[PDB]
């Protein structure tokens, strides 16, 4: 789960091949990628995260 | 719905229960054949160990 | 924009005390009620529904519940949910009419059998009880009580082990299936709920097979063991009188304090329309209103210390204990919220022994 | 066949001359009474208005049982007309509008009734439907109306012989917590069981915008209070949703009312047929009272069971349609609720062959010729 700031894609790819040899069985859920122009009423993040 | 003659082996250990931890003994059978299952009516459907 | 507050009964002195009620309301503006007798009858019930409730245009009507039956005392309030008005359940303490749905609101500052029988449920500690049985007569508000002791033992999950329920029908051929089970019955504790000729062939009953003897508990209020339940029936058996039951004062001035508490909590405020015709759809106020009833406590009325349930009872509610020597009852205790009173005199059994003994004995003829 | 005494009750909008015609028209060639219907029309409803003419049928002669017509929205209305009826202890059931849709709570006494199926009995319907989608998605949101906890455990159970979570709504106001967003959004089922009423329905449509309950895949089921009437569409309802209620697109709430009139008929068949004995109703107002003493009410003895003329009268024991004619609906594209179809006796009876259910379009369509293994 992560906004907007630079480092987004960057750091997002890395920490997603990161673990992604991990020997043991360590689970990556979903990427939460956020939008800084403004928040969302729709809680489409707090529903989703 | 008759009196009958009670005897076996698995009885007879229940016999050997009632000879350990004292209590007189009384016996009955089974009205249907099985021990009790869970059962939809058609009177409220409501299933029940039976 | 005066407030308005009703209420109906037989002996109109609480009339002119309801008079005094709107006058002295002032205690924490104005208040405009329009009284109203107590139509004896369902269609002058609607008679009057018609003419001073229907047109009384009123924030909310309260109404004293002066039955002495089922829905039928106050069924015209029963029909006010076409007005849903706000109203206090008053001069009974039948809760079946206390029921949520069908019945919409009425406040009951008065106690529901069973929950107050639920003290019962306190005693358990008094015959340190953690085994007991289900006695009952087969009817609504018994079936309700029934789902009330469902509850208590639902707040548990070693504990207070209860039995098997029995429910009768109006005039049972024969009890003697409850003697049966009662045969059955190694623990001494019996649940009792009865009407009154209910609970009058439980007395009949009781002595019957003579079960009745100790070792045999019959656990019931003053509700059920009134009148000739209060002559005819084995005396000292498990019983209590909830206090002012009886009072019109604890009633009237019950409807001062917190009626007045409430009231004060109307004062974009709309109340109802006056014609019944020409209002087509009921006043939406009481989410406010009953909100308002229920957030609204008062401190203290002749009712006692004021509190509520989340049905909007009184809370805080003390029942006097009793048990009746030479058919006569004597008061062993009260209890409310903090009270496990012992009094004077010790209660015996159906034998001497006033302690409650231990019940439940191994038979040991054992059937398997 | 003699005219019992009898006065017909029609509250709103209603068929007046035609129907009239065939008010107390004919009854059946075995009818030992053929009462007169008398009409009865009004512009005000309200009980003190209504109760009033109804008490005045009363006041007038003596009627058999009550016939009853009302074509507003608002049931709880026929409640208290129905303590109204425990009050006359004639026999009685809900007919059109407000008045035909079915609800619990009778007297012991009460002989009130309504014509259908119920929140179980159309429940069934429900499943049939259940059926009709052949597919396992099932789970429970719905608001705090009266049979909550009844309809709850009665679905609960109901095909416990996929059950997701049981969403419970109080409707003392709603929750921006989207406490309900989230978690009815996280039932994923395309099918569930969810009843309410229209009313209720606010809020629960609103988060249907909000997690977009409607889009392809997303679907919802409704009562028949959620049903709402059939001439009134909320747009926030959603279209091809499962839907049932008793059904005014078959014909008429009039057309259950000459069928109820007919069951009026129906009283003196048996009753007639051996015991014939009935005191004429107490015509006094004052009868609330001292008429205690005039006769027990047996009319439901003979009332509750009947099936006759093609519709039976079979009912429950709070007295809904036994053997009910409804229709379960899903709303159309138009804005219209579309007929889904209708389960007499529970018995499936598609309104289409091709169920137009909701781009992959996922649409695998294929044949074989089976070959073991």
């Amino acid at each position: 789960v992560t906004t907007y700031f630079p480092g987004y894609q960057d750091f997002v790819n890395k920490i997603r091949s990161t673990i992604e040899n991990s020997f043991v069985g360590w689970e990556l859920e979903e990427v939460l990628l956020l939008d800084m122009s403004l928040d969302d009423g729709d809680s489409k993040i707090q529903n989703q995260l | 719905t008759v009196p009958q003659c009670c005897y076996g082996f698995c009885i007879d250990l229940l016999i050997k229960l009632a000879r350990t931890m004292q209590f007189t003994y009384e016996v009955h059978l089974v009205a249907d054949g099985k021990f009790g299952t869970q059962e939809r009516v058609q009177n409220s459907n409501k299933k029940e160990w039976n | 924009k005066i407030v308005n507050i009703g209420a109906v009964l037989s002996t109109r002195k609480h009339e002119q005390m309801f008079r005094e009620a709107v006058n002295q309301a002032n205690k924490r503006i104005q208040l405009q009620a329009t009284s109203v007798t107590h139509k004896p009858n369902a269609i002058q019930m609607a008679l009057s529904v018609c003419e001073d409730l229907i047109s009384s245009q009123v924030y909310a009507i309260l109404v004293s519940h002066p039955p002495t039956d089922h829905f039928t005392p106050t069924p015209v309030s029963y029909t006010a949910g076409f007005y849903r008005i706000p109203v206090l359940g008053l001069t009974t303490r039948m809760s079946i009419y206390s029921d949520k749905s069908i019945h919409l609101s009425f406040l009951r500052t008065v106690p529901p059998y069973s929950h107050q029988s639920s003290v019962w449920f306190e005693m358990m500690r008094v015959y340190n009880w953690n085994h007991i049985i289900l006695l009952v007569s087969d009817d609504h508000e018994g079936r309700a009580a029934q789902k009330r002791l469902e509850t208590l033992l639902e707040e548990r999950e070693r504990g207070p082990k209860a039995e098997k329920v029995l429910q009768f029908d109006p005039g049972t051929k024969n009890v003697t299936a409850l003697l049966m089970e009662a045969r059955e019955l190694e623990a001494r504790v019996i649940i009792l709920s009865a009407s009154e000729d209910d609970a009058a062939t439980v007395y009949r009953a009781a002595a019957m097979l003579d079960m009745t003897g100790s070792g045999y508990v019959w656990l019931v209020g003053e509700r059920e063991i009134s009148g000739n339940a209060l002559r005819y029936a084995p005396d000292g058996i498990i019983g209590l009188q909830l206090i002012n039951g009886k009072n019109e004062s604890a009633h009237i001035s019950d409807a001062v304090g917190v009626v007045a508490q409430a009231v004060h909590e109307l004062l974009n405020i709309t109340d109802p329309p006056r014609g019944c015709v020409g209002n087509t759809n009921i006043w939406k106020t009481g989410p406010l209103f009953k909100r308002v009833l229920m957030s609204s406590k008062y401190a203290d009325g002749v009712t006692g210390r004021v509190e509520f349930n989340e049905d909007g009872d009184r809370k805080f509610a003390q029942y006097s204990i009793m048990n009746l020597q030479n058919r006569k009852l004597v008061q062993v205790g009260i209890y409310n919220g903090t009270h496990v009173i012992p009094n004077d005199r010790k209660i015996i059994w159906p034998g001497g022994e006033t302690e409650k003994p231990r019940g439940y004995q191994m038979s040991t003829r054992l059937k398997i | 066949p003699p005219s019992i005494g009898i006065a017909v009750i029609l509250v709103g909008t209603s068929d007046e001359v035609a129907i009239k015609d065939a008010h107390e028209k004919d009854d059946f060639h075995h009818l030992s009474v053929v009462p007169r219907v008398e009409l009865v029309a009004m512009n005000e409803t309200d009980p003190k208005s209504i109760i009033t003419r109804i008490c005045d049928l009363m006041s007038d002669r003596k009627i058999q049982g009550v016939v009853f017509a009302d074509d507003t929205d608002q049931e709880a209305i026929a409640q208290i007309l129905d303590f109204i009826s425990a009050q006359t202890l004639t026999p009685i059931l809900g007919i059109h509008g407000g008045s035909s849709m079915i609800m619990a709570d009778k007297d012991e006494s009460s002989m009130f009734f309504q014509f259908g199926p119920s929140i179980e009995q159309q429940a069934s319907v429900m499943l049939n439907i259940m059926e009709e989608y052949d597919w396992y998605i099932f789970s429970i949101v719905t608001t705090y109306f009266p049979g909550y906890q009844d309809f709850v455990n009665k679905i609960r159970s109901t095909i416990e012989n996929e059950l997701e979570e049981v969403l419970l709504l109080d409707m003392s106001l709603d929750d921006g917590d989207s406490k309900i967003q989230n978690q009815l959004k996280k039932l994923q089922s395309p099918i569930i069981l969810l009843y309410c009423t229209k009313e209720e329905a606010t809020y629960i449509f609103e988060v249907a915008n909000s997690v977009g309950l409607t889009g392809y895949g997303y679907t919802w089921i409704v009562p028949s209070l959620v049903a709402g009437d059939t001439d009134t569409v909320p747009s926030e309802f959603p279209t091809g949703l499962i839907s049932v209620s008793y059904d005014e697109w078959d014909y008429g709430l009039p057309a259950r009312v000459r069928d109820g009139i007919a069951i009026i008929t129906t009283a003196a068949s048996d009753m007639l047929s051996e015991h014939s004995f009935i005191p004429e109703p107490k015509s006094s107002c004052y009868n609330t009272h001292e008429k205690r003493i005039y006769q027990s009410n047996m009319l439901n003895r003979y009332l509750i069971n009947v099936t006759f003329e093609g519709r039976d009268l079979s009912f429950s024991e709070d007295g809904y349609q036994m053997h009910p004619k409804l229709v379960i609906i899903l709303l159309n594209k138009e804005r219209k609720w579309e007929r889904v179809g209708k389960w007499k006796d529970k018995s499936l009876q598609m309104k289409y062959y091709v169920w137009p259910r909701m781009q992959e379009d996922d649409h695998l369509s294929i044949v074989t010729l089976e070959e073991a293994p």
